[PDB]
């Protein structure tokens, strides 16, 4: 029979027209558009200035917007990762050099970034947020960040593939962080002077693994299969982060790097173990209905989009 | 018949009993008079009640919420201890029995499967069995499967202790008032009492009434109990394994409360609800078999909406997001299903559930021998063989040897002797 | 009688991929020398 | 099983990073 | 020619009882001729 069901789905594997609005009646949810929480994290009950979910875009006027400005004290007490309070000597769009240091400043949106004429700092593209400054994030304008899906088909132990709605299901590691408690991808902000390609495969040993300072020297063998792991990763979107710590003036963008497991063999010698920024790692199942932090789910839906798996 | 004077307490080094007065011991349970009393007042509603056509009486205990469950399980062993002697048979299984509250009709031979190998569990492992105690539901059909068992068998019948809010349980007035402790008493369970309207089941042969200082309010001695199974498991050193027939929404986040602690749960697939919402969730993330390749999310949330009926989409998303955080790790959770499994494979899906908890090998082999299922221990043997764990293997096989010996399993006593241990390298296991 | 919230979702997620297979005229035997029937088939296609 | 194994693999047969250097 | 690990080492029973059954059988239907290394460890014990 699972060979039956299997035949049936292998052969059933301008013109558009959208009638819904028959059933509901005049449409216009306008739910895409994303409104961050009122309480910013970490800042000890420090509130946002509230916007409805139709007031987002920088095409409408909206005269009543007054945000509130707020700069976080780990920031502002200025690390080796944190900007300058100045933004007018920060040059946007191009790759720029800080301390000899490359640091990427390009954004993904068509349209670009536009800087405000009055103070220097960037005003983000992809929408207003109801808070100007910094707040939690380093970086004046894009923040880039590195997110690391490493996935494998889900497996039963007779070998065969899990099959969901004609679809082939995958699985991809998972760690649940520690400031919020929700699961997500691994993953980090771009460091200066380095590449996506460091920075994804870095930050995936350190939360994932825990190879930073939370786990024993791996063997010889499990390095290279580490490596051969690592070795074919496609960049499957470059997107803007639903991410709570989003202000007009710093903004998270990610560039996410599948790292699929074919056969399953590197992906079953891992020993996950939550480490750094994470609490607990697992092999996680995707499908459409998962809950997980930031904008996650649109990379997931990436993944499987090129994959061709279920969702 | 004569009141009991003394009790024997187990200490807390854990190798020996004292004799002790019952008001010096049951002195530490508390009650509350009123919900706005937070202190209480020493508990005098403890005792035994007499339920008719049964003829042996139940011990009870109203006990605060603020009470510590080692006082609540030294009890337990008090009442055991006094009845079967020092050298009653410990429990090497805890099955928690959850679900649906309201009364419920289950098909013939599904109520004969969970009956038989419940009943069969119970017998092998001497299992402390705790349900909510009342006359309705899931915790009636347990009193019911274990009263042919209180029947069939002689001398040690496995507890099923009843643990249950106090404010909801008629006659707890008749309970309170009298000098304690109350030997044999009547219980009326068709007497009307006017603001409480849940009585207690007949079947069961222990109660723990919870009180808080409220009436009619439920849900009150959910905490209580999941910290009394833990607290036995840690003590017994033996595996706590839930059990989850039909269920309402609060039976999901009981469910949901014990596969985050690590304990097992065995869900009853076919008896509807909750039950069903699980089984579904599970079989459409692990299960390879055909019929649930057409299993999908959307189904899922309509069978939610069908059985539990939210008021806001909301609410359907929390208990959809809920039920597949159950079921996420596919260990944890055991279905047992008619129509895959068998009639006569209850009890190997306790076994299972047993063998995909934490705890040592000599204990799993231990548990192996009691169901009598030789290709389940044999399997387990070869695999810790094949992991390197074979310091574990001879560290045990003197006591699983000497544990098959007293059990009468002749298979698992050749077994034992295969694997290198010698016959004449036996240790007792006390010190002479 | 009225549909419930899920079975008109269902309805929705019907409708929402629907092809124009043909716009074609009516061989209906209403039609005249100076009205006439023409029309646009939308197929909506449960694959599931 | 050989056909289930087969079915298997006859399904499964610029943006391009190499993070071995990590 | 009996060959293999010089060390000592337990085998499963049913696999230790095949190869012992094998092996007696072979010897006994032939008349074999057995050759091993003759030390009182491993495989050379075993063949013993
Ligand atoms: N541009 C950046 N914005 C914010 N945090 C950064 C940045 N670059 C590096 N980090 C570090 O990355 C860590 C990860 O964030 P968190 O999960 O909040 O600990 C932060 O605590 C910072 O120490
Ligand atoms: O730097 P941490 O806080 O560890 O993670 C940054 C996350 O913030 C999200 O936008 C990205 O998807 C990225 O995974
Ligand atoms: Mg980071
Ligand atoms: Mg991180």
């Amino acid at each position: 029979i699972s060979f039956r069901f299997s035949l049936d789905q292998q052969a059933t594997k301008i013109n558009r027209l959208n009638s819904a609005v028959a059933v509901h009646g005049h449409t216009a949810e306008a739910a895409e558009w994303y409104v961050p929480p009122e309480e910013y994290p970490k800042s000890g009950g420090v509130k946002r200035y509230l916007i409805d979910a139709s007031m987002v875009p920088l095409s409408i006027m909206c005269p009543s917007y007054d945000p509130v400005e707020y700069t976080h004290p780990s920031v502002a007490a200025q690390p080796v990762w944190a900007d300058p309070a100045d933004p007018r000597k920060i040059k946007f769009n191009v790759k720029d050099e800080v301390n000899g240091k490359v640091v990427d400043r390009t954004s993904c949106h068509p349209s670009g970034i536009s800087i405000d004429s009055n103070t220097g700092r960037p005003i983000n593209p992809w929408g207003r947020t109801g808070m100007t400054g910094r707040g939690l994030l380093g970086k004046w304008g894009v923040n880039q960040a590195a997110d690391t899906v490493v996935t494998r088909w889900k497996r039963s132990p007779d070998g065969s593939i899990l099959e969901r709605d004609g679809k082939k299901v995958l699985e991809f590691v998972a760690i649940q962080r520690q400031d919020n408690k929700m699961w997500a991808i691994p993953g980090g902000f771009v460091d200066n002077g380095e590449d996506v390609a460091l920075t994804s495969g870095r930050e995936f040993m350190e939360e994932a693994l825990g190879m930073g300072t939370s786990a024993d020297l791996m063997s010889a063998e499990s390095k290279d299969s580490l490596a051969a792991l690592f070795s074919s990763g496609t960049i499957v979107a470059r997107i803007y982060c639903e991410d709570p710590r989003n202000t007009d003036n710093a903004w998270v963008e990610t560039t996410c790097v599948n790292f699929h497991d074919e056969s399953g063999r590197h992906a079953a010698r891992l020993k996950l173990q939550g480490g750094d920024d994470a609490e607990h790692a697992r092999w996680m199942m995707v499908h459409g209905g998962l809950n997980l932090f930031a904008s996650h789910r649109t990379l997931l839906q990436h993944v499987t989009s090129a994959l061709n798996a279920y969702f | 018949s004569v009141a009991a004077k003394t009790l024997l307490i187990e200490n807390e080094d854990g190798k020996g009993s004292t004799r002790m007065e019952v008001q010096d011991f049951m002195k530490r349970f508390h009650m509350h008079a009123s919900e706005d009393d937070k202190t209480g007042s020493p508990s005098t509603a403890w005792g035994t009640l007499r339920f008719p056509t049964k003829e042996a009486t139940a011990p009870y205990l109203r006990l605060s919420v603020n009470d510590d469950p080692e006082d609540a399980l030294l009890f337990v062993k008090a009442m055991l201890a006094q009845k079967y002697g020092e050298t009653y048979d410990r429990p090497s299984l805890i099955l928690s029995v959850t679900g649906g509250a309201r009364n419920f009709t289950l098909p013939p031979r599904l109520e004969t499967a969970i009956a038989k190998g419940l009943r069969l569990a119970a017998q092998r492992t001497n299992a402390w069995v705790v349900t909510g105690g009342t006359n309705t539901g899931v915790m009636k059909l347990t009193g019911q499967i274990m009263e042919a068992l209180s029947k069939t068998q002689s001398h040690f019948i496995p507890p099923t202790i009843g643990i249950a809010t106090y404010g909801v349980i008629i006659g707890g007035d008749d309970m309170t008032r009298g000098e304690p402790p109350k030997i044999g008493l009547e219980y009326e369970m068709h007497k009307k009492d006017p603001p409480k309207t849940t009585p207690l089941d007949d079947n069961h042969n222990l109660f723990l009434l919870v009180d808080d200082g409220s009436t009619n309010k439920f849900g009150k001695e959910i905490k209580f109990r999941a910290a009394f199974e833990n607290a036995a498991g840690q003590a017994f050193a033996a595996p706590v394994v839930t059990i989850v027939v039909q269920g309402g929404p609060g039976t999901l986040g009981t469910a949901l409360q014990a596969v985050r602690q690590g304990t097992p749960i065995v869900v009853v697939d076919g008896s509807g609800l909750a039950a069903d919402v699980l089984a579904y969730a599970y079989n459409f993330m692990h299960n390879p078999l055909t019929r649930f390749k057409s299993y999908t999310i959307d189904d899922l949330r309509q069978k939610v909406a069908q059985t539990f009926n939210p008021k806001s989409s909301q609410q359907l998303t929390n208990l959809l997001d809920s039920a597949l955080e159950c079921v996420q790790d596919p260990n944890l959770v055991v279905v047992y299903s008619l129509q895959e499994s068998g009639i006569d494979e209850f009890d190997d899906c306790i076994l299972k559930a047993i063998f995909s908890s934490q705890g040592k090998l000599g204990n799993k082999l231990k548990q192996a021998m009691y169901f009598d299922q030789l290709d389940v221990a044999k399997r387990a043997l070869s695999e810790a063989s094949k992991n390197g764990q074979h310091n574990e293997i001879a560290a045990c096989i003197n006591d699983n040897l000497m544990a098959a010996m007293m059990h009468n399993k002749p298979h698992f006593v050749e077994l034992y002797l295969g694997f290198d241990a010698k016959i004449y390298e036996l240790k007792p296991s006390e010190e002479v």
